[PDB]
């Protein structure tokens, strides 16, 4: 996250962090997620496509720092990892850039809410906030584009919802962005999502609850004039979302 | 790249 401010997991109990062990032992950091529900976290596609064993994954659950541990975190193995079948990444769009994890403890347990979790509402079908709607992304990317760590302590910020109209300007991203995804910046360009937030909730307030409005995807650089962060739009994805997470 |  570029700007914004730290945070605790308190303030957005729904993240989830995603980790990936290497051959050998080592466990770096993949990419965040949103808990949608007990047994399954909702995340971007592309953070998994390259590697889509679902042995050599490990999701957090109540986690504030990145690379120690947080009192009441909760640790899960994935029992299924489901990404998109119709994934595609063109010269910058990454199309149906969604992707869920079914979780469980060694214990053979989901997720139990506490402070530190909580599961969020998804929105109803095509439900969205109205553009120029304040919402607020949160996760471990990087605090600079050009960094090469990510911040210890989990971050958030403010965006607000841009409208297709604008975000298909060809000054901005034109085709690149559809109907299944929504752009979402600063209007000074002084915060966005960047590398290492992907996967991560784009949430805001609809019918008086905190709602999964977008999913961290893509964009040209970070906190780039006429570069907004691009989101996959979640309401357009609910008959996905309820079908795989169907018994 | 444009993946996050």
């Amino acid at each position: 996250i570029i700007g914004g401010e730290f945070t605790t997991i308190e303030n957005q109990p729904w993240f989830a962090a995603i980790y990936r062990r290497h051959r050998g032992g080592s466990v770096t950091y993949v990419c965040g997620g949103s808990l949608i529900s007990p047994c399954w976290v909702i995340s971007a596609t592309h953070c998994f496509i390259d590697y889509p064993k679902k042995e050599d994954y490990i999701v957090y659950l109540g986690r504030s720092r990145l690379n120690s541990n947080t009192q009441g975190e909760m640790k899960f193995e994935v029992e299924n990892l489901i990404l998109h079948k119709d994934y595609s990444a063109d010269t910058l769009a990454h199309h149906n850039d969604i992707a869920l994890l079914k979780i469980r403890s060694k214990e053979g347990r989901c997720a139990q809410p506490s402070r530190t979790i909580q599961t969020i509402a998804l929105p109803s079908m095509y439900n969205d906030p109205q553009f120029g709607t304040s919402c607020e992304i949160t996760g471990f990317g990087k605090e600079q584009s050009t960094d090469y760590l990510y911040p210890e302590q989990l971050k958030m910020t403010v965006v607000k919802l841009i409208s297709h109209r604008e975000c298909q300007q060809p000054h901005y991203y034109g085709s690149e962005v559809t109907t299944k995804m929504l752009c979402a910046a600063d209007p000074q360009w002084k915060t966005d999502s960047c590398q290492g937030d992907s996967g991560g909730p784009l949430v805001c307030s609809l019918q008086g609850r905190m709602t999964l409005t977008g999913i961290v995807s893509w964009g040209r650089g970070c906190a780039l004039k006429d570069k907004p962060g691009v989101y996959t739009r979640v309401s357009h994805f609910l008959p996905w979302i309820r079908s795989h997470t169907k018994e | 790249c444009s993946a996050f």
